[PDB]
RNA sequence: AGCUGCUCCCUAGCAUGCUACUACCG
RNA sequence: GCGGUAGUAGCAUGCUAGGGAGCAG
């Protein structure tokens, strides 16, 4: 704050002051060039005080208007988002078991825990202790929900691969045991 | 002295942590069980067999802690 | 009161939500429609539209929230550690989170004992502790809903009760409030599934 | 009010943190805890009012090994800027007092 | 702080002015100290201020970079400072069964499992040389751990069994060293 | 990885309020 | 000699915002 319009005022003041200093002639050059001095005391005052009020009101605002434009790009950004994962899933459902199931409803309306029931094509057991295997999925195909499923894999609490004969009623201690069977719907 | 014990167990079963032994269900479920147990214990005789078998995981996995620069570093 | 009683005796695949059939410029989804609620019978929407054109933040929001298409794209699951209803899987593994120990602060533990503290018959001794967990214990810990149970009141009883607990509640009073005047304390916490996968609620807060 | 004196200690002893087990790092934490602990010294068991009188000694140590880093690791004079409140009991003392200050 | 240049005219104005009360001559030529004078707590006070501040806001940002090094630099460390912690406090226990074992461990003798605690079940022990074997099996009984064993069977780093008696003195030399004792518990 | 409530510490800002110094007019 | 206003410095109380931590259900 150097190029306003009062330093050039100020300035001539307090110089013609110090020409009369320089002087030091009368009573009356004390009380003018002290008051040319006391003149150019609103200039700055007023012009280096209100230069320091609009300065910082325009910093608040073009902070503000960065805020906004982040806030505005991530918005964008989570749009993008949610519209990919939800295109995304859509594309493991469009199936014609789907529409045989709605079909038969009677107004278009079916419960939601009967669509995974009915129309699933992969089936996952968890299973926690060998006497449990015994009753629900010994074998190679099994019949679960009125259906019948082909058992592709099992894998055990570290995901690691288990042949079924291993799972035996003496060899049961030395697995990891919640054990995860695979298996197919069968047609 | 029971202070001592239960302090130690929580110390060892943070090394036991950072290396890798959750990795393993069974030996994690071990440890998870003794660790717990020592920290309930309301007499000295049971505390320090269960910390010798805790400590004994430790000592089998061989060739990840170096047990002889450890012991004189300066304490055993 | 009536309907806790007679919803025991209809299968319990026929609760929850009921959904259907959409086009969104031709594209077929899956959404939820209504409910079918143990105690309030059956409900229906009365802002349903097939064939929309786009969709606006809004609507993707209330469409990612409904668990219709979550569990119509996953697989079959038969759970046998719990004996509650189990509906889908949403991954082709299954997730095993443990609980670590603590920290042990061995500085203030030396000068608490260089001071007199943890001796022999002491009245002040160390009971609260960081206990650790293994794999099983989210599932454990989900199978405690096993002691909730359908009962059926006294409903003459209950509609007196009521007016006098209501009694209590006097001195206060409510409304609803516009979207300017709430206020959040901590908007750095989780959103919670699905909307955990993209930001804290500050982004929703702000978008 | 007063609590259970082994939660006091145990929020001592044991962290989640592994940041936590340097005290010179944070010191407000067992301001906070001796807060919670000031009735203590009211009671007639001997071994309750310890709890309070360990938590402000381990306060005053804590600050001295604090200012001790900065005189020889660097050069730095930290001034005692009225930080000895903190290890005096009139600050605890004053919290249940009925004049507020919230 | 009182190096500053403004220190000069206030003390040169303040001095004037005690020349001036110990003088009294005038009220307003002795004013002129005052006039001269209020400049001086005008200039001198306007910047014995900010640089005092600033002395203690540079020292709590020294405080707090030094704060965010340790913190960063106490994470990098984890696993060293635990485990010396974890051997300094087995030390200073001071267990009879634990020194036995980590000095076992610490000359070549390994369990391979768990340590069983009940009198029945299983203990499998690694023996690296016929020195280690002398201390603590003689006969058919295990010293591990304070503790009594019986053993059941010794086998070779083939994988074979070798008779108990065989091992000893002369034959040493004769078997890939590393065996394993298999006992139980007395 | 949640919802609430209370309390301590640090920095920024706003107005307010008190108080001190200089100038101008009346 | 006083009042009013305009500036500059130091001090408190209250409100807001941001960050760090502690307890309780
Ligand atoms: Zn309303």
């Amino acid at each position: 704050f150097s190029s306003l319009p009062s330093y050039a005022a100020f300035a001539t003041a307090q110089e013609a002051y110090e020409q009369a200093v320089a002087n030091g002639d009368s009573e009356v050059v004390l009380k003018k060039l002290k008051k040319s001095l006391n003149v150019a005391k609103s200039e700055f005052d007023r012009d280096a005080a209100m230069q320091r009020k609009l300065e910082k009101m325009a910093d608040q605002a073009m902070t503000q208007m960065y805020k906004q434009a982040r806030s505005e790009d991530k918005r964008a950004k989570v749009t993008s988002a949610m519209q990919t994962m939800l295109f995304t899933m859509l594309r493991k459902l469009d199936n014609d078991a789907l529409n045989n199931i709605i079909n038969n409803a009677r107004d278009g309306c079916v419960p939601l825990n009967i669509i995974p029931l009915t129309t699933a094509a992969k089936l996952m057991v968890v299973i926690p202790d060998y006497n449990t295997y015994k009753n629900t999925c010994d074998g190679t195909t099994f019949t679960y929900a009125s259906a019948l499923w082909e058992i592709q894999q099992v894998v055990d609490a570290d995901s690691k691969i288990v042949q079924l004969s291993e799972i035996s009623m003496d060899n049961s201690p030395n697995l990891a045991w919640p054990l995860i069977v695979t298996a197919l719907r069968a047609n | 002295k029971m202070s001592d014990v239960k302090c130690t167990s929580v110390v060892l079963l943070s090394v036991l942590q950072q290396l890798r032994v959750e990795s393993s269900s069974k030996l994690w479920a071990q440890c998870v069980q003794l660790h717990n147990d020592i920290l309930l214990a309301k007499d000295t005789t049971e505390a320090f067999e269960k910390m010798v078998s805790l400590l004994s995981v430790l000592l089998s996995m061989q060739g990840a802690v170096d047990i002889n620069k450890l012991c004189e570093e300066m304490l055993d | 009161n009536f309907n806790v009683l007679f919803s025991t005796v209809f299968p319990p695949t026929s609760f929850g939500p009921l959904v259907r059939k959409i086009f969104v410029d031709g594209v077929p989804f899956v959404v939820s429609t209504g409910y079918h609620f143990r105690e309030l019978g059956v409900v229906h929407n009365q802002d349903v539209n097939l064939h929309s054109s786009r969709l606006s933040f809004k609507e993707l929001l209330v469409y990612a929230a409904d668990p219709a298409m979550h569990a119509a794209s996953g697989n079959l699951l038969l759970d046998k550690r719990t004996t509650c209803f189990s509906v889908a899987a949403l991954t082709n593994n299954v997730a095993f989170q443990t609980v670590k120990p603590g920290n042990f602060n061995k500085d203030f533990y030396d000068f608490a004992v260089s001071k007199g503290f943890f001796k022999e018959g002491s009245s002040v001794e160390l009971k609260h502790f960081f206990f650790a967990q293994d794999g099983n214990a989210a599932i454990s810990d989900y199978d405690y809903y096993r002691y909730n149970l359908p009962t059926m009141c006294d409903i003459r009883q209950l509609l007196f009760v009521v007016e006098v607990v209501d009694k209590y509640f006097d001195c206060y009073d409510g409304g609803c409030i516009n979207a300017n005047q709430v206020i959040v304390n901590n908007l750095d916490k989780s959103a919670g599934f699905p909307f955990n996968k993209w930001g804290k609620a500050r982004l929703y807060y702000d978008s | 009010p007063y609590p259970d004196p082994s939660r006091i200690l145990g929020a001592g002893c044991f962290v989640d943190d592994i940041v936590k087990t340097d005290g010179t790092l944070m010191i407000e934490r067992f301001v906070s805890l001796a807060i919670d602990a000031y009735p203590l010294t009211k009671h007639p068991n001997q071994e309750y009012a310890d709890v309070f009188h360990l938590y402000l000694q381990y306060i005053r140590k804590l600050h001295d090994e604090l200012t001790g880093h900065m005189l020889d690791m660097y050069s730095v004079m930290l001034t005692n800027d009225n930080t000895s409140r903190y290890w005096e009991p009139e600050f605890y003392e004053a919290m249940y007092t009925p004049h507020t200050v919230l």
